RNA sequence: AUAUGGAUUCUUCACGGUAACGUAACUGAAUGUGGAGACGUCGGCGCGAGCCCUGGGAGGAGUUAUCUUUUCUUCUUAACAGCUUAUCACCCCGGAAUUGGUUUAUCCGGAGAUGGGGUCUUAUGGCUGGAAGAGGCCAGCACCUUUGCUGGCUCCGGUGCGCUUGUGACGGCCCGUGAAAAUCCACAGGAAGGAAUAGUUUUCAUGCCAGGUCGUACUGAUAACCGCAGCAGGUCUCCAAGGUGAACAGCCUCUAGUUGAUAGAAUAAUGUAGAUAAGGGAAGUCGGCAAAAUAGAUCCGUAACUUCGGGAUAAGGAUUGGCUCUAAGGGUCGGACGAUCAACUU
RNA sequence: UUCAAAUGAGAACUUUGAAGACUGAAGUGGGGAAAGGUUCCACGUCAACAGCAGUUGGACGUGGGUUAGUCGAUCCUAAGA
């Protein structure tokens, strides 16, 4: 497994054309120790390794789901 | 109690009528084996007299 | 600073049958609870208040859900209601007395 | 043992298949001298010495 | 726990209860090494904070 | 096997840092040289892991004649990957007697110490990915069914001459100085090979294909091995909880595992194993044989002889429970003191 | 060691439950090497064996069960052959 920070690098992996399936994941966590917030994790099945991208904000998460290609298979939770 | 007692009791199905008193359809063969299995004592001889 | 903690014991299924009563239970709690030593000190650290369906206790002072469960089973043994009633948590700080399984006789 | 040769294993296999009592259809034959299996083995009683 | 709590107070400690040599109970070398390290790093922080000078530090180190 | 991406090249075979060295890359045949593989035991000292001990909160179980904010239990995180981290060692600046630094252990410095600023290994630890979807602990519905179905919580800390183990840097020991080879890598060398209209790099990245043969159950012993046996015998090794205590001694417990050894009824003599005994105290016996007595720890004290190391725990004395106190012995941070946190020794 | 129920013609010895104890992490625990070779597990079943018994079994009868690029062997050398 291999984390990615950058958003541009994730969009390259989706167009790489070995990646048959992706999967989205949603987790409840608590920031600092103040309040809850809804994390997301966009994982993508490479041939060798599993690349993943942790987005904390819920607003940026929902635009990212649309920003995936339609031809790629996507799988919720 | 009486709510439970009137809920729990049963219609008695068809299988109870035919197989209440009955038992042992296809009796237990002498080796104690399943239908496809083989038993090399009694594969050779066919019949209970022999 | 101190930050209060509501705890809510339902007693519906015992009370409707009439083995149990909220009034003696709310009477039993309010004296037997201990803060900072010993019994019978508790002005405004806690406030035990029955409705009838649900009993409610709210504590700015040191108090826990296990200590509430402790004092209930202490009370239930006093009435010989252990073996037939048990203290349960449905949600966090949200408790209710439920009868055990109990088969029908017939 | 639990780390056998193939050859040692091969001889256990022959020893397993030989380990059986007499088929009952052989009792019934014309001029049956043979009554029981006289070269039967058991793990406790006799060590096969590989 | 109750026996451990009385041992913290200084109870069940006396000559009757003890069945080991002083070294077996607490080694003499450990008592030295605790002590000598403590006297060492006292003199370290006095030197660098500059209560004591370096010439007197060198004498007290060997003492 | 190759093919795209990146890098490199018209100064063809990368740049940066004073330097230790650094980075995603950054041609290389013969031959040669070097490292890894590659290694004793003992001793303490540091660091890590697992276990032990311990507090708050969220669940579950037991106790409740009287007392107990109580007793027990669950709250977990793999290989692998990417960032980051350490003793030793090394580099630069600078020039030390009024000699300084420093380990539990006294070794180091004009062959350049102390000091200040760096570079490196990544055992090990940390942080995210793996990964909560898993696992664990609870709650509630459907019901002849060989059946599903749905909710929660899974959190935040602390302590140490602790135990087991791994590793580090040191020290002791010898007329003992404690394997080899496969395999892999590096360095020196430069045979030669590559561009300006497109080549060179498959030790950077991603992608494609493939991985045969044989062993794999179970016991490992007061019934599976060897003693003619389902024989009180013999047979190599790993894991290893709580208390008492110096202790992997003995004694009692938790997890796990047994409850197997022909039974029943009486309680004669003689036995086997084990105890006690008035007064005397070896009169017993070939012979104090066998029992008895002594025993742990602390303090006082300790002869002859001696190869000066010993003899020595010589001998011989005074003590030890329980409780409630007093006294001394540390750490942590920010500049004469003050706050706060902890160990079991005397 | 004891009490009940179940099974069965038959129970001091099988099974489940209820009690009382033991081994007491240098184990009557959990895994392996040598050696054994199916003893593992299920169903059926008691003539003989289990120095009493037996409905029980490592017994008797019939079956099922051991899946590897990564754990081993294979490869390397040791004393030696």
């Amino acid at each position: 497994a291999r984390e990615i920070t950058d958003i541009k690098q994730f969009l390259e992996l989706t167009r790489r054309a070995d990646v048959k399936t992706a999967t989205v994941k949603i987790n409840k966590k608590l920031n600092k120790a103040g309040k809850p917030f809804r994390q997301t994790k966009f994982k993508v099945r490479g041939s060798s390794s599993l690349y993943t991208l942790v987005i904390n904000d819920a607003g940026k998460a929902k635009k990212l789901i649309q920003s995936l290609p339609p031809t790629l298979k996507v799988n919720r939770l | 109690q009486n709510r439970a007692a009137r809920k729990n009791r049963y219609v008695e199905r068809g299988s109870d009528v035919v197989f209440g008193d009955q038992d042992a359809l296809t009796a237990s063969t002498e080796n104690g084996v399943k239908l496809r299995q083989t038993d090399r004592l009694l594969d050779g001889v066919a019949d209970g007299s022999m | 600073q101190k930050i209060a903690k509501t705890f809510t014991v339902d007693v519906s299924s015992p009370t409707e049958n009439g083995v149990f009563d909220p009034a003696s239970y709310a009477k039993y709690l309010i004296d037997h609870i201990k803060v900072e030593g010993a019994v019978g000190n508790l002005g405004n650290a806690v406030t035990v208040t029955e409705d009838g369906t649900v009993v409610t206790v709210v504590s700015t002072a040191k108090f826990s859900g296990k200590y509430l469960k402790y004092l209930t089973k202490k009370y239930l043994k006093k009435n010989q209601l252990r073996d037939w009633i048990r203290f349960v948590s449905t949600k966090t700080n949200e408790y209710r007395l439920a009868f055990y399984q109990v088969t029908p006789e017939e | 043992a639990a780390q056998k040769s193939f050859r040692i294993k091969q001889k256990m296999a022959k020893a397993k298949k030989q380990n059986r009592p007499l088929p009952q259809w052989i009792r019934l034959r014309t001029n049956n001298t043979i009554r029981y299996n006289a070269k039967r083995r058991n793990w406790r009683r006799t060590k096969m010495n590989i | 726990r109750a026996h451990a709590q009385s041992k913290r107070e200084g109870r069940h400690s006396g000559y009757g209860k003890r069945k080991g040599t002083r070294e077996a109970r607490l080694p003499s070398q450990v008592v030295w090494i605790r002590r000598l390290r403590v006297l060492r790093r006292l003199l370290a922080k006095y030197r660098d904070a500059g209560k004591i000078d370096k010439h007197l530090y060198h004498v007290l180190y060997k003492e």
